Order: C-alpha cells, then structure tokens, then sequence
DNA sequence: ATCAATATCCACCTGCAGATACTACCAAAAGTGTATTTGGAAACTGCTCCATCAAAAGGCATGTTCAGCTGGATTCCAGCTGAACATGCCTTTTGATGGAGCAGTTTCCAAATACACTTTTGGTAGTATCTGCAGGTGGATATTGAT
DNA sequence: ATCAATATCCACCTGCAGATACTACCAAAAGTGTATTTGGAAACTGCTCCATCAAAAGGCATGTTCAGCTGGAATCCAGCTGAACATGCCTTTTGATGGAGCAGTTTCCAAATACACTTTTGGTAGTATCTGCAGGTGGATATTGAT
C-alpha cells in the first residue's frame, strides 16, 4: 500500500527565496511555518471572497472580489504592493494565449 | 466659530460616556486623548465600510455595508440588518 | 450658605443616571460632520443612508464606554480614582489595539 | 506545446492548483479564472517579503540557513507583518530582545 | 402536505433553514437531518433568550421586550453573555456597577 | 419591488409561547433577527469547517452537534444538542 | 495492566519552569504567590484547548489526538499555531 | 570576600539570556503527564501523537510568556517591579479572558 | 443630635407612536413524486507510530540561609478637577421639496461549466553523500561590585 | 579612582543531524480542445430616501469662580524575595518491541441530487382600530450636608 500524497508550498517558497537571496538556505522546521503561512493567508483571502461574492449575490469569485478581500485584509503598504502584482499578473495572463 | 469637526466631539459628551463606563474621576488630558482613540475608531470601521460600498459599486454607504465591516474588526453589532 | 454637593457626590448621581439609560450620549449632527468627513478621504462625494451613522455610533460609543471600564479599572489598579491618558493607553495596549 | 498557467501568468507560484483549492474550499458556487491568477501572485509576493526579510536577519545572525526564530524577528520586527501576523503563533520563534526601562539598573 | 417543521414539532422553518445552508456554501450536499437539527438549535436559543428577556421587562413593569431588556438578560446569564462576548446590542446599555473604591465613606 | 426574508414571525411565535401576554418592539425584533442570523452562521461555519476536515462533501446532523458543542457554552450545549436530537427523532418518525 | 493512576501532576509546572517563562515575558521581580495563580490559569488554559481538541479526534471517530486536532483547536480559539501542519 | 551579584542583576542576565533563545522552557515529561491527565478526565483511552503534545507546548509556553509580558505593564503602571496575582487578573480582564 | 435644601420615588393621567388585526394579492418557496446517482459506511488489512520498558547519568529541582532593597504604610500640601451658575451659541425639530441613485427589468455575450483525451509533474520511495552549525575548548575582553 | 571575581566574547574545532542529490516510478494533476450553458454587465427607468433648506426654540455647551480632596512626593522600615550553595532525584537519552489503530483499497446501497409538477406561504400593501408607555403632574419621603 502506497501513502497518499501530501501536498505543499514547499517547492515554492524555495523558489521565491533563491530568487531574494540566492545563497540561503531554509530548515524544513521553516519551511513548516511557511507552509501554515501560505495556507492561512489563502483561507483568509478566500474567505473574505466569498462573504464578500455573498453579500452581493454574486456567485462568481472573480479577480475583483480577491482583490478588494486583499485590500480589506492586509495592511497599507502591503495591500499597494500585493494588489499592483496581482493585477499586473492577471493582465500579463489574459495577454497571453 | 472655525472649530475641526472631531472637536465636535464635546468635553460633556466625553464625560458622559465615561461616567456610563462607571467613572467618577476624569483627567484634563483624557478629552484630547478620547478624540484620537475615537478617531482611530472611526477611521479603521469607515474605511473598511466604504470598501464594501466601492466594490458594490455604490455611492452610498449602507447600513450593511458598515455592519459587515463592524463584524470583520470583531465589533459585531445587533440591530440593523444582518 | 447656599447649597453644594461635595465633589464625586453629582459625578456618582451621574454614573447611576447614565447606567440606567440607552440613549446615545454624543449629539447626532456633530457626530455625522465627523463620519462625513472621515469617509471624504477614503472617497469623495458618498451619500450615507441614515441607518448606517446611526449604526456607526451606536458602535463608537458602545467601545468607548466599554474602554472607559477598562480605564477605570486600570487607574484603580494604580490606587487613583481619577483616570488618565496612561491609564488608557495601557488598556488598549493590553487589549491589543495598539504596541 | 502545453504552457503552464503560472509561466503564462509569470507567476513561481502554482496558479492552477490554487484554482482546484478554491474550487474545492467551498468559497462559490463558480471561480473565474483571474481569481486564482490574482490570487496565487498575492501569495507569491507575500512569501517574497518574509523570505526577504528573514534571509536579512539569518545574515545578520551570521547564518546561512533560515531558521523559525529568523522567521519570527523578521516578522515581529516589520510593522505591517506584524499586525498581518498579529494573532499568530511561531513555533520555535521566541520573542524580541525587549526590557522596559524602569527595570535596568541606575 | 404537512411542513417539515410542523413534521418535526417546531416553530422554526426547517425548508428555509435547509435551502439558506444549501446557497451558503458550506458544503456540497446537506443531509435531511441536518437543517432540522440546526433549526431546532436556533428556536431553542430564541427561547432562552425571549424567556430571560421577558422578565427582565416584567421585573421593570413593562408587558413590551424592547433592546434593554434582551441586555439586561444576555449580560445577567453567565452563558449567554459568553456566547455574546463579542457582540453589541444596539439601545442596550450597560449593567448597573458601581467600584466599591468609588463609593462615599 | 422585492421581498426582504427575516425570522420575525418565528421569533414572535416562540414568544408566545414562552410569554403568552408579552410584546416586543420592532428593534427588538430587529436584535433577534441579528441573534438567529450570527448564530446559524457561526455554527454552519463550524460544520462547514468540521466537514472539510474530515475530507466529507456532506454536512449532516452528525457535524451540526459538533459544531454545537463547539461553539456553546456548558449548559446550553447540552440542553441544544437534546433538542436538536429531540427533532431529529420526532421528524424521523414521520 | 494499565498505567499508574495520574494526579496531581499541575505540580509538575515548577517553581523554576515559571521563572523562566516570566524572564522570557521580561519580568524581574517575582511574588511568592504569582506560581500557583500561574498553574491555575495554565490549567484552564490547556482544559479549554485539550476540550475542543479531543471533540475533534472524537468527531472523526478517533482514539489519537493528533497533532492537527490541537492546531483547529487553538485556531478556533484564536490562538493560530504555525508549524504543525496548518 | 565570596563574591556576591546584587539582587536583580541576574534576574536581568536571565531575561536576557531567554529572550535570546527560543527552547522550550517548561521539562518535556511533566508537561505531557500534565496534558495526559487533564485530557483523561475528559475522556478515557485516548491516545496522543507526540507532535500533538509538542504542539500543545508551543501553544502553552507563548500563551504565557505573552500573558507575562501583560501582567509585566501592570506591574509597572502601579510603580512596582514586582509582579503580583493582581496583575495576572487585571491583564486577563482587558483581555477577556474573565471579562 | 437637629434641620434645611434637593433629589428621588410612587400613583395617577393622557396623547400618540407604534403595535395590531384585517382583507387581499402573488411570486417565490416549499412539498410531492419519480428517476438517477454517488458519498461514505462496512469490510478487510497493511504498516505507521504510539505506549512501554530498561538502564545510565548529569542537568536541574528542591530546600536552605542570608540580607538587600522593595512594597506598603504614613504624612504632607500644592493644585487640579468637581460643583455651581450665567450666558448665548447651535443642535434639534419638522415639514416640504428636488432629485441622486438604489434597485428592478430586459437583453445578450464573454466567460463560465462539462467532458473526453493527452501530457506533465510533484510526491514518495530508495539509498548515498555533502555540510551548516551546535557545542566544546581556551584564552582575551567586558561587566559588575567592594573598597 | 583601583582591582578582583565572574560573565561574556570570539576564534577554533569536530561530530553529525539534517539538508541535499539522483534515479525510479506513477497517480493524480494539469492542460488542450470542443460543445453547451449562463452569470451578470449594460442600458433604461421608476420610486425610495437622501441632502438641503428655512425657522424657531431651548436645550445644552462654554467660561468663570472657588475650594475640597486627590495625586504625588518624601520618609521610614519590616520582611519578602533574590542570590548562592549543597544535595541527589528524575528527567533526558538511547534503543528496542509488541501491537493499537490509523489509513489504504474495494465493494455496495441508503440517501443524496435533479426535474417536473402542484400546492402553500410569507412578504406585502392598503386600511382601520387599538394600546403600552413616555412624559408630565403633585406630593410624599429619602438623601445629603450644614450646623
Ligand atoms: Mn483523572
Ligand atoms: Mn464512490
Ligand atoms: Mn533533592
Ligand atoms: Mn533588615
Ligand atoms: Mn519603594
Ligand atoms: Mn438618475
Ligand atoms: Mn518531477
Ligand atoms: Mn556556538
Ligand atoms: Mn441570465
Ligand atoms: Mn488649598
Ligand atoms: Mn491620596
Ligand atoms: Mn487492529
Ligand atoms: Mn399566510
Ligand atoms: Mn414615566
């Protein structure tokens, strides 16, 4: 009997910090808070997406509603910087294909 | 008079909320210092109230739109809808 | 002489009348120029329903009141009667509201 | 040749399994498909900052190796994370070097 | 026809409950016992409450439950004002305290 | 126009119950109306949650007494987990 | 068989675990009274956790509490745990 | 002549060598017979995972160390340097713990 | 002790805002019945990891002594903050009056779901070899406390 | 200030746990393409209710005076609590073994969804009558604070 498999961030993050900081390495204990990091942020997002779908009798999650939950969940500087990336990566995504 | 408008918020009326939280003794400082703590209050609720109404895409805030912002900084109110 | 109630005698007659009632303590207009302006700078030419100012200060002074307490216990805590801006800067802190 | 939605997006980040987690989160009955675009880069940026900050302070521990206490000075000592992260716990993260100053010795 | 309500002795209606569970997105699929539990939960706790309620507002010589009086019984009921910790009731008030420091003699 | 849902005239009906010569005003009832909204949300949530953590696509009873228990103090979850029980039994019966 | 009866064992958070904790909370001076305020509210703090934790693995049908049973616990009681799985 | 550090000056070489390490601060076996105990009067026969008990720990330690800090700033805004029972209930009081 | 200035309470009264009882209208909702589908319990069982045992040992808990300096008590008085009162400023009221814009209706198409099929990939397993740093040592520098 | 006791620093080192590497493998995940369905944007409009305006009226904010009593400073001292020490217990560490029970696989049907159809009901809108209680009264008496 094989173990079913465990999904992660994992390979993830450890792309995102090669990229910031080339010649760092992370503990696997770390990289368990960012796996819990990434997960809670995910739920939270996506839990204001949804109140804020339902609200509006919208039945559709769209970008829009993941960026105005954005904006009501993080902090100033961090919403600016984590909106102006989302949407230049929905763009850069529909001028594709 | 050209008085700001969180100095609307009167010295009596501080006194008065206060002695409703029970206080018999009141320093000349806390009336400035309630101004900002109520401001801050005001600020954080209204900003997000204004943020369900912007994504609503109205140019009214409703009462709904600030219950539900009430509800997300934890200050759940009972009364007007939801 | 004429008459006069010792000091803290009318500020506990007042505590007793206010505990016993409901009604909003800030007055109203006062209270919508400030919301009004406040919500100007998040965006600019809103309309208020008037259901959503009275939402918004039946909420501000249901905090402040429920603060005013832990001030009070604060200021007790340091052997004073009299409440001061340390008193609820330490309440808020603990509270988590702010440092 | 097949490209993938996150090479198509620009994104290091899996957008089409946050797309399969949102569909299977019970979030709404229908997901568009900018949702887990936005989405998945939000994620991305976020994990940039901590890493950034954390890689920062592993150095300035003379590390090379992250560690959860670097996570948790990283995080504690940045405002906005700070409060992001404010009612969260790090595992092995301890607390910030910090004595009132009414204790220290005259 | 009978009522899945009056099917299972409440006065809560057990179809609204199950359809506002069903557009709620909480789950795929609801069970058939599901919103008639959840429904009777709900009408239990309006019960309690309307009950502690009701005589707060005999105790203060009134026939009509306004807001004080929902205050007056959720703050003097050690689980209720529990489960309402976080909770504000519009027109309610406060409880009567007074510190004992703050008391004359 | 439209049609705004709200649990009014169940709430007045359990009143009668409980108090048969006693009133609420419409902001009371506006409370309630608050009170049953928080509290169904709170606990499908909790279901909702319980469910998704057990990998089940079915919330049933079974998650509802759960979340029950989970989200009400001592006492209360025992007599609501009895009169949740209690409906579940008698609409089975029927 | 089956193991020694436990009692007792709030006991167990001693004098000096404490002091060490309320050193890392940046306290200096200590009253002799402050340890066993400190197992009271320690114990109902673990009571509260151990509770919801225990009706998860009890809700799944389980013997064993694991590890994510604790961290939905401390989650709904918002005291979010990372590094356990979450 | 046996050397002796003033009383307080290893209190403070103490909160500074712990806040600069993150172990575990209460003994790993009597803090799981702990949490064995309590969890046994709730229900019988269970058994743990050793991460849930490690979890539990974690959970345990910040909590008070966090709590600590709290009762730390009531201490100090009733000019002691000594914490008190008292302080440990005000602190959990704003906090809500026994509101 | 008395005595006077106010506050506070109780009984009663009455206008009206808001609760009630009425009929009537209707779309959405709820029930009912049939056909189809499938989530998850039951059974079986592989295999992780939990409980328990042993056995050595030193890190750390316990209990004690000693006295530094903290907390608590007392006293004092400068001045802040409460009480009272005289103004008059502006909130409150309400009743009418445009009209912004919420919200309901219809249209229709970009973008959603559903499905079949093909390709790709991240997770696990199995071993096998680097490597960052914990922890130990020794010796120079720094800090603390007595004098 | 000098100096001695002790902690703190940092360089250097080595063992190894844990991070890294690689090949094999595969179910699930992911993407591509096609057909089919539809959510909600858009344009237009009716009608709710929001903003504003005038217009008194008096309630309530403000400014001033006076001093009661509170906060904070200063002084004392009893004894709590920190620092250091001796003693030795029990936690920690290491490793092993049985087997509980978690978890993977497959089977199978009670109960779910999905429509179509029929019946019921809650929300509504006028319309009219009713009534709980707010607010005002007088007069009894309780509280407060001066003697
Ligand atoms: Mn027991
Ligand atoms: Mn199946
Ligand atoms: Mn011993
Ligand atoms: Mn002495
Ligand atoms: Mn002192
Ligand atoms: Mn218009
Ligand atoms: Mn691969
Ligand atoms: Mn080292
Ligand atoms: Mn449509
Ligand atoms: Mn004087
Ligand atoms: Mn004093
Ligand atoms: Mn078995
Ligand atoms: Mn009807
Ligand atoms: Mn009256």
């Amino acid at each position: 009997r094989k173990r079913s498999r465990k999904e992660s961030y994992s390979i993830y993050v450890y792309k995102v910090l090669k990229q910031v900081h080339p010649d760092t390495g992370i503990s696997s204990k770390a990289m368990g808070i960012m796996n819990s990091f990434v997960n809670d942020i995910f739920e939270r997002i996506a839990g204001e997406a949804s109140r804020l779908a339902h609200y509006n009798k919208r039945s559709t999650i769209t970008s829009r509603e993941i960026q105005t939950a954005v904006r009501l969940l993080l902090p100033g500087e961090l919403a600016k910087h984590a909106v102006s990336e989302g949407t230049k990566a929905v763009t850069k995504y529909t001028s594709a294909k | 008079v050209l008085r700001d408008n969180i100095q609307g918020i009167t010295k009596p009326a501080i006194r008065r909320l206060a002695r409703r939280g029970g206080v018999k003794r009141i320093s000349g400082l806390i009336y400035e210092e309630t101004r900002g703590v109520l401001k801050v209050f005001l600020e954080n609720v209204i900003r997000d109230a204004v943020t369900y109404t912007e994504h609503a895409k109205r140019k009214t805030v409703t009462a709904m739109d600030v219950v539900y912002a009430l509800k997300r900084q934890g200050r759940t109110l009972y009364g007007f809808g939801g | 002489k004429p008459h006069r109630y010792r000091p803290g005698t009318v500020a506990l007659r007042e505590i007793r009348r206010y505990q016993k009632s409901t009604e909003l303590l800030i007055r109203k207009l006062p209270f919508q120029r400030l919301v009004r302006e406040i919500a100007q700078d998040f965006k600019t030419d809103l309309r208020f329903q008037s259901s959503a100012v009275m939402a918004l200060q039946e909420a501000c002074e249901a905090y402040l009141v429920g603060l005013f307490e832990d001030t009070n216990l604060c200021a007790i805590h340091a052997k004073r009667v009299t409440i001061m801006p340390k008193d609820i800067q330490l309440a808020r802190r603990i509270r988590g509201e702010r440092a | 040749k097949a490209k993938t939605r996150s090479s198509r997006a620009g994104l290091q980040f899996p957008v089409g399994r946050v797309h399969r987690l949102l569909r299977k989160g019970n979030y709404s009955e229908r997901v568009g498909a900018g949702a887990p675009v936005y989405l998945a880069a939000v994620l991305e940026y976020l994990t940039a900052e901590i890493l950034e900050l954390a890689g920062n302070a592993a150095r300035d521990n003379k590390k090379t190796r992250i560690i959860p206490r670097h996570l948790q000075l990283a995080i504690r000592n940045d405002e906005e994370l700070n409060k992001l992260l404010g009612r969260v716990t790090i595992a092995q993260g301890g607390v910030l070097p910090n004595i009132q100053a009414v204790l220290l010795p005259k």
